[PDB]
RNA sequence: CUGCUGAUAAGGUCUUCAAAA
RNA sequence: AUUGGGCGUAAAGCAAGCGCAGGCGGAUUGAAAAGUCUGGUGUUAAAGGCAGCUGCUUAACAGUUGUAUGCAUUGGAAACUAUUAAUCUAGAGUGUGGUAGGGAGUUUUGGAAUUUCAUGUGGAGCGGUGAAAUGCGUAGAUAUAUGAAGGAACACCAGUGGCGAAGGCGAAAACUUAGGCCAUUACUGACGCUUAGGCUUGAAAGUGUGGGGAGCAAAUAGGAUUAGAUACCCUAGUAGUCCACACCGUAAACGAUAGAUACUAGCUGUCGGGGCGAUCCCCUCGGUAGUGAAGUUAACACAUUAAGUAUCUCGCCUGG
């Protein structure tokens, strides 16, 4: 695939996932790209497992030095989201830790919440099943 | 229900069926309001007079009064308003 | 603000201040120092009595006395009642308390408890103004 | 077409109510 | 207001910059395991709290059983932060090539105009105001023409504009010098953002020493107006305004909006580089403006140059 624009990232990979895709649901938008890190994969490839996006992609340069995720909204027929908002817990400077005893449950079960414990991202209702918490990302409904 | 002929310049929300047309041209807005009429006149069961038919029939003519310009003209009728002391 | 500027300088509270200052200051009166004890109602002895003028919308003549506690503080308070046996030298009981229309008047008298008399010809919330029940 | 031109004691009403017809 | 607030107009963004320490920080690999998660063990005195029960005529109360939190040690987990050993170019710099500027300092030069002086013509006023009066004038004023001296500021160009971090920068030239924009098949390889303390600059007024002084003018004197006028008007007028060297360090120092980074409709101008080659106009990358939906706001309004979606750091606010 070929691209015209130059792309660009926050330094912050959480924040900076959470912020694209809170201003393309906003503004109707579908498609989006950016620079891609292994966390970012990882916390895409959750997202889609989870149904809150369509498709996930990463590609890389001709050279293997670079590598880019471009990733689409799942919008329904009458053009509105499955993504309702985004919240971000464990910003740089303060660092959240929960134990298992105190894992969240975002909006009564309805949303998702991301926790990497041990074994990369992991969902909230997973995290519990496996009895064991670590790192709170962020909170997606 | 509100059914319109948009015209590149109209809020997509508030009509319903959105008809992508001329609003500019006697001939086109002629042409798809007589469609329309042809469908209720079909509907109400009287003989139609544009739709299901040749272009023998179709055909109209360009009102008085090279080719038809559809151009928007006359920016200078839209001033700064009336400011500064 | 922000975690680094709280973590350096933390959130200060406001202080908080009493109404009645003057009943919390005990002098020990062997060495001669004050501490802070809070107390409810303290004895003073008053040294002038007479009238002041409601502020701005009241008119009246409210009566007030210029009493010495049993620290060395002179405070301004106000006689509750209608009438007084104040003769510029007395033992009252001062209360806590703050009547609106007189500025610089935060403590009130208890009426009936010592030198000061009760409040007769009184029917009606008279506990407060220490009248005898009629019986 | 630009002269001059200063001040006005204090406190105050006036909305009772929609329960309802 | 960590959970749980704000700083355009209501209290609150330092005047601006260079920035040490601190806080935060691009992508990939390996190790260890300081943070993080989890298992075992020891302990966290009793009383108190919560749950259950018994006994007092039930209760209050008494008794009885269960019931956490933290620390230490040991055994595992390796996703994220920190440490260490390295690779990479996308952030940031450097080099080469294009290039626009009233960016700054030092030294020279120029022309209008005011004032004074000199020399001719001339003869009763000039000046000033709402109206006048102080004032200047037959010792020849105002006016007119020529010349000289000196000081300060640089018409037109000049903008629905340019540069700098801010204050600020506009007659001409030389010398020294600062930053910025565009394109890079080149190089270093995270060297970056913010910045308590520190340092640098910082309108005008003001200070000290020495120069300079044309015009203007705080203080001051007089004439008017006025009930009064220590003010508005007028006639004079010192400090000052100007230069060099040292201080002062405040402004409605304002975009009343800290800096950096990523994303989010569009339309109309204008300025610079680059692509084409008459201008004009088209495209790309940036600067500076207007209008304007989503979005935000108490409202006014902001709206890709945000007051929108978020992060990092600093400063600041807590009724009059
Ligand atoms: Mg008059
Ligand atoms: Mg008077
Ligand atoms: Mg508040
Ligand atoms: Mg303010
Ligand atoms: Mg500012
Ligand atoms: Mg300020
Ligand atoms: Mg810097
Ligand atoms: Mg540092
Ligand atoms: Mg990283
Ligand atoms: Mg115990
Ligand atoms: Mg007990
Ligand atoms: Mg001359
Ligand atoms: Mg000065
Ligand atoms: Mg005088
Ligand atoms: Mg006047
Ligand atoms: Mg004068
Ligand atoms: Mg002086
Ligand atoms: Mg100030
Ligand atoms: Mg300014
Ligand atoms: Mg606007
Ligand atoms: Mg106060």
């Amino acid at each position: 695939i070929t691209t015209t624009k130059p792309i660009k990232a926050h330094f912050d990979p959480v924040a900076d996932l959470l912020t694209k895709i809170n201003n393309a649901r906003k503004a109707k938008l579908m498609t989006v790209t950016t620079i891609a890190s292994k966390l970012k994969i990882a916390i895409l490839e959750i997202l889609v497992k989870e149904g809150y996006l369509a498709n996930f992609q990463v590609l890389e340069n001709k050279s293997k030095t670079k590598r880019i995720v471009t990733f689409n909204l799942k919008y329904t027929q009458r053009r509105i989201p499955s993504i309702n908002g985004v919240k971000q817990i464990s910003k740089p400077g303060l660092r959240i830790y929960r134990p298992f005893e105190k894992l969240p449950l975002v909006l009564n079960g309805l949303g998702i919440a991301i926790i990497s414990t041990s074994d990369g991202v992991m969902t909230d209702k997973v995290a519990r099943l496996k009895k064991i918490g670590g790192e709170i990302l962020a909170y997606v409904w | 229900p509100v059914v319109a002929l948009c015209n590149t310049n109209t809020n997509p929300e508030l009509v319903d069926f959105i008809i992508p047309a001329n609003n500019h041209q006697p001939q086109s807005t002629c042409l798809l309001m007589n469609l329309l009429a042809d469908a209720v006149a079909e509907a109400k069961a009287m003989p139609t007079m544009f739709a299901y038919k040749p272009d023998e029939e179709i055909q109209i003519e360009i009102p008085q009064k090279k080719q038809i310009t559809s151009q928007r003209l006359n920016i200078t009728r839209n001033p700064e308003v009336l400011t500064r002391e | 603000a922000t975690i680094a500027q709280l973590i350096r300088k933390p959130r200060k509270k406001k202080k908080v201040k009493s109404k009645s200052p003057a009943l919390h200051y005990n002098l020990n009166l062997l060495n001669k120092k004050v501490t802070n004890v809070y107390s409810p109602l303290k004895r003073g002895v008053c040294t002038r009595v007479g009238t002041m003028t409601p502020k701005k919308p009241n008119s009246a003549l409210r009566k007030y006395a210029k009493v010495r506690l049993t620290n060395g503080f002179e405070v301004l308070t106000y006689i509750p009642g209608e009438g007084h046996n104040l003769q510029e030298h007395s033992v009252t009981l001062l209360r806590g308390g703050r009547v609106k229309d007189l500025p610089g008047v935060r403590y009130h008298i208890v009426r009936g408890t010592l030198d000061t008399v009760g409040v007769e010809k009184r029917r009606q919330q008279r506990s407060a103004y220490g009248a005898k029940k009629p019986k």
